[PDB]
């Protein structure tokens, strides 16, 4: 699978492309469906998922939602190469990569490829969800500093949203603290204003 | 969705004997014949068993404790 | 922030706060605008006299 | 943020964070000052 | 620590009059040889380090520091002196694809030693 | 098909306080979530009639930097303090505000002397800090009618929030029907100051917008 | 890896222990679907007789009634009907296969059951004076017969030889033959 | 020059242009640079790069899955890949990706049998590629054998 | 064409040969989507011939790596064309120029992370109006290899097959060109003999009951590999000399 | 309410046949960039719209060959009758023929004309023929719809119909293809300064500007009539 950027689809959450889908848990939508009593046979199952019906669209997201699913960069190198996501479908041809877990993945969102895996006893599903998960490696296992640490856009957003001019409209404003979104939204100070002051709790 | 495991490795503190009480409690659930003491909010039988874990009611000695009272009530 | 966040906090909400801050920090690095052209960067004067 | 547990394969974790580092180079008695008193 | 390992040694000390042997190996002995029955025989050691290449070949299982340089010495070695693996390091139970003694799986095989005691 | 729109039907809302609440709604058609939440954010921050206190005539220095005489808080602070009141007036137009009390410390909104149609969402508000002797003080407020906001450094004294909102913010995800997944699921959280309910609020804005465009379409599905 | 070596195929027999795998049956109900499918044809039709496969079984409970209930679990378990080990029992399971509203479907199945000899020797005015079926209309039933896919195994076997070795080569050139 | 023709074309010689929000309709501060580029797509397109398998034919030799997307092949895993899991721990992800996953024909029917079921359950059994290690070692005169 | 040049792509364009350029032409007579002739002058005319050049078009043929090399004229109607002008546009050609690649209206500015490290936001006009749209060949090829059953023929009866898979297939089985195909569909319709058999009592009824295929033949038809959909743009068929089946040949 | 003072549409102007000037009356603080914003997005997601469907020709066959005695290729030719531009009244999934002979220009001018169907661009370029002897005949359906749908989600529509020599084109369903608005002050002197909103649109004439937002205000009210309960 090729990659892009999740600017949404938080930590535990990795985009999974429909079309993987329904091939990696073929076996399990055979199950499930002679579960629901739609499929009395094999033969009907493998029709009518061959059919794309709406039904087998509504069984996988109703079996791949809590179900981890682990992805690998080509050349792994250190410990984090490996890791395991919850998988949101998407409509597409791309799995979709959190942003921050691109600084431990070495990746570059250019021309690349990810390994994808889905663990299929309870058990690995267990060390998926215990060890594998983005939620655990933060600190780094080499010297210690976490790893997940924002460099990109994100550095010059905050940068740009914590400084001043000399005085931007409304310098002398005072207020509570919660006012202060509200008066950037609509008029009266920008973010770039000094010498403003508020009560801190 | 359950975002992060620490509570239940609080409880356990071995972080890898909690992957082994879950799974052999997991597999029973699945398995059938149990009744999930917490109660279910549309959640497969893996999280379950984990949050279940994690609110201090199963681990290593329960579970068995529970193994050989049916084992010998049989 | 992280490192202390998840230092004195714990694991929830330091992973929360890291989740909150890329939100942010995309929504004002969109909202900034932030672009760069030529007359961005000023070559100084004095150069010819130094060269 | 605890002790390091039993069973775990440090060699594994070890020997393997040290050459991640691919980032190195190839092709390669009168004077005493002291910094403070 | 990996660096130092295959002590040599000058002295009998009625362990073995060879040089080659691991140095945990030669712990053992003089721990269970001489606190034991006569403590009067000591076998004086030297450790010498073996870098990366040559330290790896030392190992008391051919399965492993096979592929790692060069299987056709090692498979003739294994033939003539006729070594048993039993299956202790890692990368032999990765060949036979069992449980690898480490993580959760370690107590199962950590189970599978202590059963290993009676039968 | 040719004219036919998906209308939102999941409503379901939820509160955690009586002045915070977050508001879900279905899958709508393609981009008009975006629209939707800007719209409704922006009116019901920028134009909302209520109730506010613009200025207040305290005895002593009408500068700012007056003193204390037992007060022991600054007036900047008591003012900001002033500023989060929420007051209720029922049908009245401006009218004028006073107080007096004892010398026990704790200022609430008792305080003041109650009129007909002058109320308090919540009495306990603090609006002077605690005194230090039995000194008292007369406030002499005055509040308005008015909608939206505006600053007193234009328009006189200390401010002047006819908005009765505290926070809002609109986000937009991805959501499907049957197959497409092109759908907008648009998700709303606002913080109120008080005296209105949330849902309430927003269908005072919507009604203002719908009034406010029902003399663009000139009389449309009459039938 | 790339270096060409073989790959598995169906082979007309995988298929079915498969099926017979997924499919929930006894442990002596999977050793009589084991036996049964080991009584195959490339063409799809059993081999063995029934009576054959239950002295091959060797067990006093195998009894008939639990092999034809097996037979006929297996007959419908493939997707393509097999192990009719009769031409008129490969008709019926077409048949039933087909959906109820056909054509003179009754008719067709009437001239199936007892009138295949008819139809061998293609003795229509003998079939049109025993069955007292429709005059020139019996075609359209017969027509749907034609159609019922004989031997659906054999669609799954598929192997040709693709060697001749010759041993001389004489071809035309220049308006003469050389060899 | 190019300040001295952008002046006849009635532009801002500065190159910036004030743009405003699709969404908000609010004006940007700091005007973006817009332009005209010459933008060119290359041969490493998506529709032949994606790839998915859950089973498919293996080999006769070894009884692996083929590779690389030739007649619906699987991925490869590696030795930097299996240092890592182990790395974490994670023995069982690991004994199932030796088994489950590998040459071992008597596993790849349980387990389909038993996800079909839902059963979830693992049985190692042990794989070919091993056997066929042992083959090759017994056809030199060198003899293996394995113990109790 | 690009905005922004070297002055190199004309020389580039020109050079490469892959269009059609104009030698000793002094006016056009007659322009077609696929041919070309020229009325030479008879200043650059010796004597002998008639006067008249023609230049045969290039038209949806496939390259190496599955690309569409197309050709587009430029001269409409009677343009006096001197010695050495291209004529054609080839690919990614305009007027002569090599020209790879269209011209967006790009702006610099994050865009709620969409633009994270080197990802790239695109507009629905660039789809709307086909820009970045590509054309793919692909090839498909079949053989007879006579074997000593017998030989194989290609006849479109193919047994166990449904009428609508078979609604797609002409007389001799090929597909009509211009049709399209999904999935596994057959393309040709080829089949293997088999070897005689015995008396075959059940066989021998089987065939008195269907006939016309007595397991005779194997189905080794041509089908399209499974997620490929396209639109056959042309067959050819090549037979050896000593055999004139030529069904549609 | 403290009198909202509604606006009004008034002074509709007609730039050009494809270009409208569209204003309004004052409205209050607030107001102006909002109702700005809002109905942009509505008129450029959302209008009623008549396109090309599909095409038929006896001629040619499939989209990746030629004719003889015509200059272009034929995917010019879906290209250029996909940006055709054209009303049609009521009724819908309406069909119109276009035949010609001779080596003059094709035009829009020389088609069958029907009662309820008005081309708007007569001088549209149908890829010129060269050759005397060239004669061209064919098909066209022309549908309404709302947003763009591309010919390979209709795919669905058609199984057994669609025979070998009927070829698909894309849809676009936008009308307008660009719209800005401003806001200024002006024309309020006995009350408090108010805003006026000042709206551009250059459509390709097929719609009507004051009908296209009545429609945007409607169904933006159709949206929000929603959220009062």
């Amino acid at each position: 699978s090729v990659i892009t950027v999740g600017p949404y689809l938080r930590l535990h959450q990795c985009g999974l492309p429909k079309k993987m889908a329904l091939e990696l848990f073929k076996p399990f939508i055979y199950g499930k469906l002679e579960l629901r009593g739609l499929a009395t046979t094999i033969k009907a199952a493998k029709k009518m998922v061959e059919r794309e019906e709406a039904v087998v669209w509504d069984i996988l997201d109703e079996v791949i939602r809590e179900h981890p699913v682990l992805l690998n960069r080509a050349p792994t190198l250190h410990r984090l190469g490996i890791q395991a996501f919850e998988p949101v479908l998407i409509e597409g041809k791309a799995i979709q990569l959190h942003p921050l877990v691109c600084a431990a993945y070495n990746a570059d969102f250019d021309g690349d490829q990810m390994a994808v895996h889905v663990p299929l006893t309870l058990e690995a599903q267990l060390e998926a969800r215990a060890l594998m998960m983005s939620t655990n490696n933060i600190l780094s296992p080499a010297n210690g500093e976490p790893i997940i640490v924002p460099s990109q856009d994100v550095v010059l957003g905050l940068y740009y949203m914590t400084r001043d001019c000399v005085n931007a409209k409304g310098e002398g404003m005072v207020l509570t603290g919660p006012k202060e979104a509200e008066r950037l939204y609509r008029s009266g100070l920008a973010s770039l204003h000094a010498r403003v002051k508020v009560r801190i709790t | 969705a359950r975002v992060t495991v620490q509570d239940a490795v609080e409880k356990i503190g071995n972080r890898f004997d909690l992957v082994l009480v879950a799974a052999r409690r997991a597999r029973q659930m699945q398995v059938g014949g149990k009744d999930p003491l917490v109660p279910e909010e549309n959640d497969k039988t893996t999280v379950i068993a984990l949050r279940e874990i994690e609110e201090g009611l199963i681990n290593n000695q329960i579970l068995d404790v529970r193994e050989r009272q049916e084992q010998q009530e049989q | 922030m992280l490192n202390t966040c998840y230092r004195i906090l714990g694991l929830k909400p330091t992973v929360i706060f890291a989740d909150q801050i890329m939100y942010t920090g995309f929504a004002y690095a969109a909202r900034s605008g932030a672009s760069v052209g030529i007359d961005d960067m000023v070559i100084p004067e004095k150069k010819h006299e130094i060269i | 943020g605890h002790i390091i547990n039993k069973g775990e394969a440090i060699g594994v974790i070890a020997a393997q964070s040290i050459g991640e580092p691919g980032t190195q180079l190839t092709m390669r008695e009168s004077s005493i000052q002291v910094k403070n008193k | 620590r990996q660096m130092l390992r295959k002590a040599t040694i000058v002295n009998a000390g009625s362990s073995d009059f060879l040089e080659g042997e691991q140095v945990e190996y030669s712990r053992v002995k003089i721990a269970n040889r001489e606190l034991e029955a006569n403590g009067k025989v000591g076998a004086t050691y030297s450790r010498d380090l073996l870098g990366i290449t040559k330290a790896s070949l030392a190992t008391e299982s051919f399965i492993s520091a096979a592929s790692f340089q060069e299987t056709t010495r090692v498979l003739t070695e294994a033939a003539v002196a006729g070594k048993r693996d039993e299956l202790r390091g890692l990368k032999e139970n990765v060949i036979v694809g069992r449980l690898i003694p480490a993580g959760t799986g370690y107590a199962y095989h950590q189970d599978r030693m202590r059963r290993r005691a009676a039968g | 098909s040719v004219t036919e729109f998906l209308k939102p039907r999941l409503v379901d809302i939820e509160q955690v306080s009586s002045t915070h609440a977050k508001v879900t709604l279905e899958p709508l058609e393609r981009g008009f979530g975006h629209t939707l939440g800007n719209a409704l954010r922006r009116i019901l921050l920028s134009s909302m009639p209520g109730c506010a206190v613009t200025e207040v005539e305290i005895d002593g220095v009408l500068h700012e930097y007056s003193t204390k005489e037992g007060v022991q808080e600054d007036i900047l602070e008591i003012l900001l303090n002033l500023k989060g009141l929420a007051v209720r007036v029922q049908g009245k137009d401006e009218v004028i505000l006073t107080l007096n009390k004892s010398g026990i410390g704790p200022v609430t909104a008792a305080d003041i002397t109650h009129d007909g149609d002058v109320e308090i969402v919540k009495p306990q508000h603090v609006i002077c800090h605690l005194t230090d002797e039995n000194a008292s003080i007369s406030m002499r407020i005055k509040v308005q009618r008015g909608r939206g906001y505006v600053p007193a450094s234009t328009r006189i004294l200390v401010d002047a929030c006819y908005s009765p909102v505290e926070r809002i913010a609109y986000n937009v995800e991805a959501a499907r029907v049957e197959q497409r997944t092109d759908l907008d699921k648009l998700v709303i959280e606002m913080e109120t100051n008080g005296t209105i309910d949330p849902e309430e609020a927003i269908r005072r804005a919507a009604t203002i917008l719908a009034e406010q465009l029902e003399a663009f379409v000139d009389l449309r599905d009459v039938r | 890896l790339p270096v060409y070596q073989g790959e598995t195929t169906q082979t007309l027999q995988d298929y079915l222990m498969w099926q017979v795998e997924l499919t929930p049956f006894t442990d002596t109900d999977r050793a009589i679907a084991t036996s049964i499918v080991d009584a195959v044809d490339d063409t799809g039709y059993l081999t063995i007789q029934i009576e054959d496969i239950v002295d091959s079984i060797g067990d006093d409970e195998i009894g008939l009634e639990e092999v034809e209930a097996v037979l006929k679990r297996i007959q419908r378990f493939d997707p393509v009907g097999v192990a009719a080990k009769d031409l008129r029992d490969c008709l019926l399971i077409q048949l039933s296969q087909f959906a109820k509203e056909t054509p003179w479907l009754e008719e067709a199945r009437l001239i199936i059951s007892d009138h295949l000899d008819l139809l061998a020797n293609h003795d229509f005015r003998t079939l049109m004076r025993v069955t007292r079926l429709k005059e020139e209309v019996l075609k359209e039933a017969v027509n749907l017969i034609q159609s019922l896919d004989p031997r659906p195994g054999q669609s799954i076997q598929t192997s040709e030889p693709e060697y001749v070795i010759p041993d001389v080569l004489v071809r035309k050139v220049s308006g003469r033959w050389t060899v | 020059e190019i300040k001295e023709l952008l002046k006849l074309g009635d532009l801002p010689t500065s190159g910036q242009i004030r743009l405003y929000d699709g969404r908000t309709g609010e004006q940007f501060e700091r005007p973006v640079t817009v332009g005209y580029m010459y933008m060119l797509k290359l041969n490493h397109l998506v529709d032949d790069k994606m790839h998915a398998r859950s089973t498919g034919s293996y080999s006769l030799v070894t009884q692996q899955p083929l590779g690389g997307k030739a007649q619906f092949g699987g991925q490869r895993f590696g030795e930097m890949e299996v240092w890592a899991l182990e790395a974490y721990g994670a023995a069982y992800t690991l004994q199932e990706m030796l088994t489950v996953k590998s040459d071992d024909v008597n596993g790849r029917t349980k387990m389909y049998k038993n996800i079909v079921d839902g059963n979830h359950q693992m049985e190692p059994g042990m794989p070919e590629s091993f056997n066929v290690l042992l083959k090759e070692i017994r056809s030199l005169g060198i003899n293996i054998e394995l113990e109790d | 064409k690009p905005l922004v040049g070297t002055g190199m792509e004309r020389a580039v364009a020109v050079d490469s040969g892959v269009t059609a350029v104009a030698k000793r032409g002094g006016v056009v007579q007659y322009v077609d989507a696929s041919r070309i002739v020229i009325k030479v002058n008879e200043d650059e005319m010796y004597p002998g011939e008639a006067g008249i050049d023609i230049y045969n078009l290039t038209k949806y043929t496939r390259s190496n790596q599955n690309t569409c090399i197309n050709q587009m004229p430029c001269v409409s109607l009677g343009e006096p064309v001197e010695r050495g002008d291209v004529l054609a546009d080839g690919p990614s050609t305009d007027l002569g120029e090599l020209a790879l690649g269209q011209n967006m209206r790009v702006a610099f500015m994050p865009w709620n992370g969409y633009n994270f490290e080197d990802s790239i936001l695109v507009s629905e006009r660039v789809v709307q109006e086909d820009r970045f749209t590509t054309i793919h060949i692909q090839e498909l090829a079949c053989v007879s290899r006579d074997t000593k059953l017998g030989p194989e023929e290609i006849t479109a009866d193919i047994p166990n097959v449904g009428e609508a898979a078979l609604s797609k297939l002409d007389e001799s089985g090929i597909v009509y060109i211009g049709a399209e195909v999904t999935g596994g569909d057959i393309l040709v319709g080829k089949v293997t003999p088999k070897g005689e058999t015995q008396l075959t009592p059940e066989e021998k009824l089987l065939r008195a009951i269907f006939g016309e295929k007595a397991s005779d033949v194997k189905d080794s038809s041509l089908r399209v590999p499974n997620g490929v959909s396209g639109t056959v743009i042309d067959v050819q068929v090549f037979t050896r000399d000593g055999v004139e089946k030529d069904k549609r040949a």
